[PDB]
Order: structure tokens, then C-alpha cells, then sequence
């Protein structure tokens, strides 16, 4: 159903987004950083 | 297995969309505090990015 360039943009986003979050600012946002790499690893399990 | 449109709207965009909705609680909490919004922000920048990736 996915394209490969439809796949890298898609991982590119989680990445870029992965990074850039405050995401280490406090527990709660930790918890939601941790869920996103979660989504990503997903992701990736997929695609791979 | 491997990723479909479906599996990004499933498993990737309903995340994340209900993710904002949780931080918003957050920040209808408590006032003072940057990072809540911008967690919001960064989560929508996402979502519109992946949707429409996945839409073209």
C-alpha cells in the first residue's frame, strides 16, 4: 500500500519530531517522548 | 505485516492525535509552562506531516 518515498517521509517526521520535542522536560513529557519512540519502533518493525 | 495507509492512520496518526489530546489536559492545568504547548505543536507538526505523506 506504501510507496518507499512515502515510507522514508513518514520515518523522517517521527524522527524529526523524536528530536526536537521537549520530550525531556519533565515525567510527563518523558512519557509521551517514550510513547513516540514507540510509535516509531512500530513503524519500523513494519516497513523492515 | 509492512506498513499500509491504514496502519499509519492506526497505528501512527490516532496515536499521536490522542497524545495532543492528553497534553492538552495538561496544559488546561497548569498555565505557566512552555513545553506542554510546544509538545502540542510538535505532535501537530507531525501528524499534518504524516498524513499527508501517507495521502500522496
Amino acid at each position: 500500500q506504501l510507496s518507499d518515498e512515502q515510507k522514508e517521509t513518514i520515518l523522517k517526521a517521527l524522527n524529526d519530531a523524536i528530536e526536537k520535542g521537549p520530550w525531556d522536560k519533565s515525567n510527563f513529557l518523558r512519557v509521551i517522548g517514550k510513547k513516540l519512540i514507540a510509535i516509531r519502533d512500530r513503524f519500523l518493525k513494519r516497513i523492515g | 505485516t509492512d506498513a499500509t495507509l491504514g496502519s499509519v492512520y492506526s497505528e501512527i496518526i490516532s496515536p499521536v492525535k490522542d497524545c495532543i489530546l492528553t497534553v492538552a489536559k495538561a496544559v488546561s492545568f497548569n498555565p505557566g509552562g512552555k513545553d506542554n504547548t510546544d509538545a502540542v505543536e510538535v505532535l501537530t507538526e507531525l501528524n499534518t506531516k504524516v498524513e499527508r505523506a501517507a495521502m500522496n
